[PDB]
């Protein structure tokens, strides 16, 4: 259904953004 | 009480004209739908014509259509049946019947063998 | 108040037992369709069937039908007709061939009109049985009796396009049948408004499909009511 | 016929004489005598109970003499005796004929009677010898539907029928002992006098007749209504009665003055009355209507006092308890409501 | 017909029987009704709503 | 995943610490002051020359790209070129370096679900308040209203939980705290409840359709018996595939608070029954429209089309047949703009479906308006 798929897509995007930001955190210290 | 007198019936030649009047008393005339019924000699009662409360909706039986006209005067509490072309088959006692209830479209028992709110009737004889 | 509590418990038990019986009574009542068989005694109504009221129970397609006809009652109907406001349908039986012998068909027409416009019957559908077609056929074919004598409209009337006459049926017979049907239909359509409906049927008193016609008309009535409740119709 | 014509002329003369006698006895009207009486004010009655359990519409109900138990008749072929105090069902009698139009509770409380389109008044004994309510007696003399029935006592009951007659029955022998004839229309209702020596009946000829129970003759005939009379009820005094008619009016008739006392009508009311009943004191006239409401009327004045506006369909019956505590209304929505 | 003449005779007989009765004045009957309503006002629960203490339905 | 990268980076840091303990230069006093940077581990290179170090493998993309190497230049004195006008080690990470639609969708269905929830609680109050409206049809409508309300509430709760799952404090604990809201069991039950509410709403739309299709063409039945069966179908049946889905998610693929459908086979445990309900309800819709058009034909032509359109439009929210348009467009195949249109139409129609159902079956209902008029009339008297 639509809700499931939308939540999965949003969670995947948020996971990728969090990974990128954590990598950015390592650069600063 | 609810009382109805018919007048004007009498002997008339075939093809002649006659007028029936119905004097009503004991009820509000304008709230009721009126009827005309006749009883042929030795045979049952048959509905002839009726007129609505305001005098707008008028219906006739097929046999008299185009010959009889029904009229009411609310001010004078009088019902009329003007006759134009009589036939020997029109010989019957003509009763002025009233619908049982006011402000009602339906009208059930005006042709019953024993029905109140119906006058004594006037005899119309057509012969030569 | 111990005796009061005991009698209250007994009363509550009796009420529970009565309601338990009333549940199954309700189940039986809702599964049954009630029909008022109304018509003149000379209209073939009695032959269709085979105290002030007679009851006959017949089951069609595992559906229970309860049809009541009028017994020892006076001809004044405006009071006891109100008892049948909640019936599934009123089966009206009319003698089609009796258009000359008293204007009997005109009296049936007036009775149908007063039924249609009664305030308490405004939600009740009418299954119309224009009975005695095998007599109307011979009446029209013989030509000794003219419908135009009692209904001047029959001169200018033309057979409707949607007519579906049976094979081997004379055009005059079909025109007479459809004129008689259209009189009742003209009464029906004046004040229908979708609250109740009429189901004309050309019928003979010996027809074996009459129960099937009643079943189909009742099923249509129930479906229309259910669709009205959902505001689909 | 000259004989018929002269008989009708003589009847007209007698009617005229009665009319002038009644006019001579009409020195003043009840409305202009009760001017100085203070109005009853606004009567605000509330629904105290709602009895549910009937599958179809209710035609009749009748209070018990104890003002607690009432019986109701429904077109689903059920007689239910209710305990109005606790709303519990005491009995649920299945009816042989589903088309019941009247029900009566015996003053002794040991019997109920019902009848309808089957033309039969069936007597059930509530004080069952074995435990189950059964048919005690079937009265099968009428040739028209029963519209009302009232016990005079055990072993005596008066019924009104659609064959334009009222009858008095002996329940033990199941035979009519007296037949009351004279009405030209269906007799729709009857009301017993408090002493049970007389009873009035309203018929579909727009007339009401006062009968002598001991002597089957008719004593007085009351006119003034314009359409069928659906309901009738004695004044608690016993010297007057009220009628409900399809002409959307209620009227009060005095026995000794032999004429109408006053009319209870409103311009906004255009529907007939199905049931009438007086309060314990007779100061209020309660009338059920086709427009789903009950109107409470000042009896001595013409003022409408209040309205009972709870029912969702036609109000078919109402009755007031013997002690005057509560009024119950049956309706075509299959509910009985108790009002205080 | 014999049926109609018989019912006409019955109607005439009934009207004769009802015509010869004694009728009191309408004012007197109204006064008696007013007196009964006044003398029983305090015994009518519907006229004067009794408090909930002695109502079996409140 | 953030978690796996966290342990990969910490094991890389442990390896760097071990290598610093076993430093290749035994403190020659000429080697560069090698330090363990937070991003990459660099040893002591030759003083006065640039040193190239491969980018660390814990990066999700640089693991498969060993070509990108971070080059740092060290002076003969052990120092590095100043960065940002400060004494900071030199670093060159350019060699291994590497939303609006979803926000709009979120706004749209949040607004729609809020309006639907408000209208549905008002409609439930109206239907329950009037005693004359109590019937099997209205009981099933009330159950459908409750299912829609529960779905909207679950959507609000899961959106809040998604916000909590990625709050700045929440990700803060991810690499150092090691315990956050994601590891909590309450986050799993939030999305399990969301799945159950969605399935229950779909099966209550199916129950609406089945009850209508039993009223039409299916004779008579024990009304009290079927109502219990209908309640069981509406509520209990979704438990028969949501709970096994939860068990499968717990045993296998237990990560991300059960929010991501990495394995579509496990995601088929919930989609297939919902698709079956949608298909059966679409067949019921077809049959009911056929019955309606036959009834209209039995009774002008241009008025028939308008009446048929009004009935079909009104029947769509009650049966939820708008899902049939994109129901068979599978997740695995929807990509690009097709996926966006599918998600947009589904979310926007479902969010406002509760509002439309409430309006159509409570507010414009003839019986409800009649009850309101009667109640107003009683107030005047």
């Amino acid at each position: 259904h639509g809700e499931x798929t939308f939540t999965s897509d949003l969670s995947k995007q948020m996971e990728e953004e969090a990974v990128r930001l954590f990598i950015e955190w390592l650069k600063n210290g | 009480q609810v009382q109805l007198q018919e007048s004007g019936g009498g002997l008339v030649q075939p093809g002649g004209s006659l007028r029936l009047s119905c004097a009503a008393s004991g009820f509000t005339f304008s709230n009721y739908k009126m009827n005309w019924v006749r009883q042929a000699p030795g045979k049952g009662l048959e509905w002839v014509s009726d007129i609505s409360q305001s005098g707008a909706s008028i219906s006739y039986t097929g046999s008299v259509k185009g010959r009889f006209t029904i009229s009411r005067d609310n001010a004078k509490n009088t019902l009329y049946l003007q006759m134009n072309s009589l036939k020997p088959e029109d010989t019957a006692v003509y009763y002025c019947a009233r619908c049982p209830a006011p402000f009602t479209r339906d009208c059930f028992d005006v042709t019953s063998t024993t029905y109140a709110y119906r006058g004594q009737g006037t005899q119309v004889t057509v012969s030569s | 108040t111990e005796d009061q509590r005991n009698e209250e418990k007994a009363q509550r038990e009796a009420n529970k037992k009565i309601e338990k019986q009333l549940q199954k009574d309700k189940q039986v009542y809702r599964a049954t369709h009630r029909l008022l068989l109304l018509g003149a005694g000379e209209s073939g109504k009695n032959t269709i069937v085979k105290s002030g009221i007679f009851e006959t129970k017949f089951q069609v397609d595992k559906v229970n039908f309860h049809m009541f006809d009028v017994g020892a009652q006076r001809d004044e109907r405006r009071k006891w007709i109100q008892c049948f406001n909640d019936v599934t349908a009123i089966i009206f039986v009319v003698a089609s061939s009796s258009y000359n012998m008293t204007n009997r068909l005109q009296a049936a027409l007036k009775l149908f009109d007063s039924i249609w416009n009664n305030k308490w019957l405004r939600d009740t559908s009418v299954i119309l049985f224009l009975n005695k077609q095998d007599l109307l056929a011979e009446k029209v074919l013989a030509g000794k009796s003219k419908i135009e004598d009692y209904f001047p409209e029959f001169a200018r009337y033309t057979t409707p396009e949607d007519a579906t006459p049976e094979p081997g049926e004379d055009p005059r017979v079909t025109r007479a049948k459809y004129f008689i049907r259209d009189e009742f239909l003209r009464i029906s359509t004046a004040s229908g408004d979708g609250r109740h409906y009429c189901y004309p049927h050309f019928t003979c008193s010996v027809d074996t499909e009459n129960i099937r016609r009643v079943f189909n008309d009742c099923r249509d009535i129930i479906q229309r009511m259910h669709l009205r409740q959902y505001e689909l119709l | 016929q000259s004989e018929l014509d002269q008989l009708r002329q003589e009847a007209e003369q007698l009617k005229n004489q009665i009319r002038d006698a009644r006019k001579a006895c009409a020195d003043a009207t009840l409305s202009q005598i009760t001017n100085n009486i203070d109005p009853v004010g606004r009567i605000q009655m509330r629904t105290r109970r709602t009895l549910r359990g009937h599958l179809a519409k209710i035609y009749a109900m009748h209070w018990g003499t104890d003002s607690r138990l009432l019986v109701s008749a429904s077109q689903d072929g059920k007689l239910i005796i209710w305990d109005s105090y606790t709303t519990n069902k005491v009995h649920a009698i299945p009816l042989r004929s589903s088309w019941v139009m009247t029900c009566a509770y015996a003053p002794s409380g040991n019997y109920v009677a019902c009848g309808g389109l089957d033309n039969i008044c069936s007597i059930y004994n509530l004080k069952t010898r074995e435990g189950n309510v059964r048919v005690s007696r079937e009265l099968a003399g009428h040739t028209g539907y029963l519209s009302c029935c009232r016990f005079l006592d055990d072993n005596q009951i008066v019924t009104s029928s659609g064959d334009t007659t009222c009858a008095l029955w002996d329940i033990e022998t199941g035979q009519q002992t007296t037949t009351f004839t004279g009405h030209t229309g269906d007799v729709m209702s009857l009301s017993l006098a408090p002493d049970t020596r007389l009873f009035v009946s309203g018929a579909c000829d727009a007339s009401a007749k006062l009968w002598d129970v001991r002597e089957g003759m008719c004593r007085q005939t009351f006119t003034g209504h314009e359409s069928d009379i659906n309901a009738i009820c004695f004044f608690p005094n016993g010297n007057a009665f009220a009628t409900g008619s399809d002409d959307a009016t209620c009227r009060l008739f005095d026995l000794r003055a032999d004429q109408e006392l006053m009319t209870y009508s409103h311009d906004n009311i255009i529907c007939g009355i199905t049931s009438v009943s007086f309060s314990k004191s007779g100061r209020l006239l309660l009338a059920g209507y086709d427009d789903f409401n009950c109107n409470v009327w000042d009896a001595l004045k013409a003022d409408r006092a209040g309205v009972l506006a709870g029912h969702d369909n036609r109000v078919s019956c109402l009755g007031v308890t013997d002690d005057g505590m509560a009024v119950a209304t049956g309706s075509w929505d299959s509910f009985l409501k108790i009002w205080n | 017909n014999t049926a109609s003449i018989a019912q006409a005779r019955k109607l005439v007989e009934q009207l004769k029987m009802e015509a010869n009765i004694d009728r009191i004045k309408v004012s007197k009957a109204a006064a008696d009704l007013m007196a009964y309503c006044e003398a029983h006002a305090k015994e009518d629960p519907l006229l004067t709503p009794v408090p909930a203490s002695e109502n079996p339905f409140r | 995943s953030l978690w796996e990268t966290v342990q990969k980076w910490r094991e890389y840091r442990r390896q760097c610490q071990r290598s610093l303990t076993e430093d290749p230069p035994p403190a020659t006093d000429l080697f560069c002051n090698r330090t363990f940077d937070e991003y990459a581990c660099w040893p002591d290179g030759e003083p006065g020359s640039f040193v190239n170090v491969s980018c660390p493998w814990y990066l999700p993309w640089a693991s498969s790209v060993p070509q990108g190497h971070v080059y740092r230049f060290c002076t003969a004195e052990g120092l590095w070129l100043q960065k940002d006008n400060s004494s900071l080690p030199w670093r060159d990470l350019s060699e291994c370096e590497e939303e609006e639609q979803l926000l709009f969708l979120y706004i749209i269905y949040t607004v729609g679900y809020a309006l639907s929830f408000s209208a549905l609680v008002i409609a439930s109050a109206i239907l329950l308040g009037f005693r004359h409206l109590h019937c099997t049809r209205n009981y099933i409508h009330l159950n459908l209203f409750a299912s829609f309300i529960l779905r909207a509430l679950s959507v609000f709760i899961k959106d809040a939980a998604l916000k909590w799952m990625y709050s700045t404090a929440a990700q803060q604990h991810q690499w150092d705290g090691l315990l956050s809201y994601q590891d909590s069991l309450s986050c799993r039950l939030v999305f399990l409840l969301m799945q159950y509410c969605v399935a229950a709403n779909y099966y209550w739309l199916l129950v609406e359709g089945v009850y209508l299709y039993t009223l039409l063409a299916f004779s008579v039945f024990s009304e009290q018996w079927i109502f219990r069966l209908y309640v069981s179908i509406g509520w209990g049946v979704p438990l028969l595939f949501v709970v096994p889905w939860g068990i499968v998610k717990y045993l296998y693929e237990d990560e991300g608070c059960w929010t991501r459908n990495s394995n579509m086979n496990y995601w088929l445990i919930i989609r297939l029954p919902i698709l079956f309900a949608i298909g059966v309800n679409f067949l019921i819709f077809v049959r009911v429209i056929c019955i309606v058009v036959s009834k209209l034909k039995a009774n002008c032509k241009t008025d028939i089309k308008c009446r048929l359109a009004k009935s079909t439009l009104t029947l769509i929210p009650l049966l939820g047949t708008h899902e049939v348009i994109f129901a068979f467009v599978m997740d695995e195949h929807a990509r690009g703009t097709l996926r966006f249109i599918k998600l947009f139409t589904e979310l926007s129609f479902t969010s406002f479906q509760g509002l439309m159902v409430a309006i159509l079956y409570c507010f414009v209902n003839n019986e409800v308006q009649l009850e309101f008029r009667k109640s107003w009339e009683r107030w005047r008297l």
